[PDB]
């Protein structure tokens, strides 16, 4: 903000390489309305059924809003979009995956939290598509950075200095998430974006 | 929110055509920043109830999730106290304090079961 | 009234006066019947329907076309009307005063107020179908199987609307949990099983009466599924 106000006087930060210019970003879309028009011939009808059965099932154990029969056509929506996107003739798998993720996190950030904590736990799996796990490890860190701090704040009356927490958690969720390793986690941009830092002469995280 | 840090920079570009400088200084912001810390008024109603439920409420949440009675919680927050009370008086009027504040939270308040 | 329909409440959970509600001739009402094999049906269903949408829009099987059903339906309309005859008048007769003396019945038996009563408008409405069924085949006067189809339809809406045993057993069931629940008590899952197919209860309607207290919030989960405290 302060440098959009700088900048503008009267006298990058993405992991994409380069954004497109607007008047190139008019043409595509305009070319992709005029001429790209999907087809469903090469739909998987078993693993939609199988994943709407599931998730009924499920949300009816849960007890609250049940899913019905409508996301499954907005999904195809989507997935029409995204084929859309690369100018495909037909849909294929990506877009049909990357419809449901978008569905499913529609759908579950709606619910309250404990059924949202429950439905986000048990969908693990079709969440995680074309996902960083340097982006779930960083939630997790966060989530335990801001426990650590909220216990500070509620006991001392106020923040320390700095910030620390053991790495032995940070695997332990991990490994229950399926993840066993965690150096290319610190190597990442993402780490040193946040500023956080990895001792290995403590086997410690610092913020 | 951003808006206010939008005032501030207001403020400080008002004080700055105040005093004619030409460019901001770090005075005019830290005048703008007190300016806008006296114009907040803090609520009146109790703290240390709050401080407590909280406490207690992380603890009992960090047990669910990571895997106790009432006994066993108060005596956890005793221990955990046992560097803060120096004398037997205060550790026994902390223990009543912290069981009537349980009690209430149990049945009055509802947060815990 | 509550956004979803809630089977052992039954009544109340429609909003609408009985003065309001004595006007329609047939009433129906849809739930969401949760299949694990229908919803595979449903879903392929709806993929196929969306895939051949874009190739062909033939009939399945003899189907009409739209405006040639438009135009049918037109000149049927237009043409003729029938009306009943003297046997069918009888017949719908006796069918009337055991409908209504059964009504009766059950209102005084379940001691509540039906908020569909069963009224003339009701006779009127399937001496209507009736007519109208005729009138499908241009026939100038109605036959017995036009009134026989007139009542099963009128049975399957409006009885079923009204009476709304699988409830009274779901009912049953609801008040002896209440009953044997506490506040503040846990019970695990298999004991409930247990108890209430010693007592030869059906296993699906204690499953759809646990799910139906979990959406109202009386019943949570304390250690992961398998052992539920009562709230309230």
């Amino acid at each position: 903000v302060v440098g959009s106000h700088v900048r503008h006087h009267p006298s990058p930060n993405t992991y994409g390489v380069e954004p497109l210019p607007q008047e190139v970003l008019k043409k595509y879309i305009i070319y992709a309305k005029e001429r790209v028009h999907p087809k469903l011939n090469q739909m998987d009808q078993d693993k939609v059924a199988k994943m709407y059965s599931d998730l009924r099932k499920e949300s009816m154990a849960t007890g609250s809003i049940p899913i019905t029969v409508r996301h499954i056509e907005s999904m195809i929506r989507m997935a029409e979009a995204h084929a859309r996107i690369h100018l495909r003739d037909y849909v294929i798998e990506d877009d049909v995956n990357m419809a449901i993720r978008v569905m499913l996190e529609s759908f579950i950030d709606t619910q309250k939290f404990s059924v949202m904590r429950s439905m986000r736990k048990t969908f693990a799996r079709y969440l995680s598509f074309r996902r960083d796990n340097n982006e779930l490890l960083l939630f997790i860190l966060k989530q335990l950075v801001a426990e650590q701090v909220t216990y500070q704040r509620n006991r001392f009356g106020a923040q320390q200095d700095t910030i620390e927490v053991p790495e032995k958690d940070l695997v332990d969720k991990a490994r229950q998430i399926n993840i066993h390793n965690l150096s290319a986690f610190y190597d990442s941009e993402l780490f040193r974006m946040n500023k956080f830092s990895h001792d290995l002469k403590r086997k410690m995280i610092l913020q | 929110t951003v808006r206010q840090l939008e005032s501030m920079i207001r403020l400080s570009e008002a004080m700055a055509r105040m005093h004619c400088c030409d460019e901001v200084q770090p005075k005019h912001v830290k005048e703008a920043f007190r300016l806008l810390n006296k114009s907040i008024i803090r609520v009146e109603t109790f703290s240390e109830y709050c401080r407590i439920s909280n406490l207690i409420v992380l603890h009992l949440r960090k047990v669910e999730e990571e895997e106790l009675k009432r006994s066993e919680l108060v005596n956890w927050y005793l221990k955990e106290i046992e560097s803060e009370i120096d004398s037997e008086e205060e550790l026994i009027n902390k223990k009543r304090i912290i069981e009537k504040v349980i009690h209430r939270l149990t049945h009055y308040d509802h947060v815990l079961i | 009234v509550f956004g979803r329909w809630d089977e052992t409440k039954g009544e109340d959970n429609i909003d609408f006066m009985p003065t309001i509600l004595s006007r329609f001739d047939m009433i129906f009402i849809v739930k969401d019947e949760h299949n694990e094999e229908r919803d595979v049906m449903l879903a392929k269903h709806v993929i196929t329907l969306h895939v051949s949408a874009l190739t062909q829009t033939q009939a399945v099987e003899g189907e009409i076309d739209l405006a040639k059903l438009k135009k049918f339906i037109a000149y049927c309309r237009v043409k003729c009307g029938p009306r009943l005859s003297a046997e069918a008048a009888e017949k719908l007769k006796n069918r009337y005063i055991i409908m209504r003396s059964g009504a009766r019945q059950h209102e005084r038996d379940s001691d509540r107020r039906s908020s569909i009563p069963i009224t003339v408008r009701q006779l009127e409405a399937i001496v209507r179908i009736a007519e109208a069924l005729s009138k499908m085949k241009l026939q100038p006067f109605a036959t017995e199987a036009d009134v026989e189809e007139a009542l099963r339809l009128f049975q399957v809406s409006t009885l079923d609307a009204a009476l709304s045993e699988d409830q009274e057993m779901l009912s049953r069931i609801e008040k002896q949990l209440k009953r044997r629940f506490a506040i503040g008590s846990q019970v695990s899952e298999h004991s409930i099983i247990k108890d209430f197919t010693k007592q030869k209860y059906p296993e699906h309607a204690i499953h759809k009466v646990l799910q139906l207290m979990l959406r109202r919030g009386e019943i949570q989960h304390r250690m992961q599924r398998k052992v539920l405290y009562r709230l309230k």
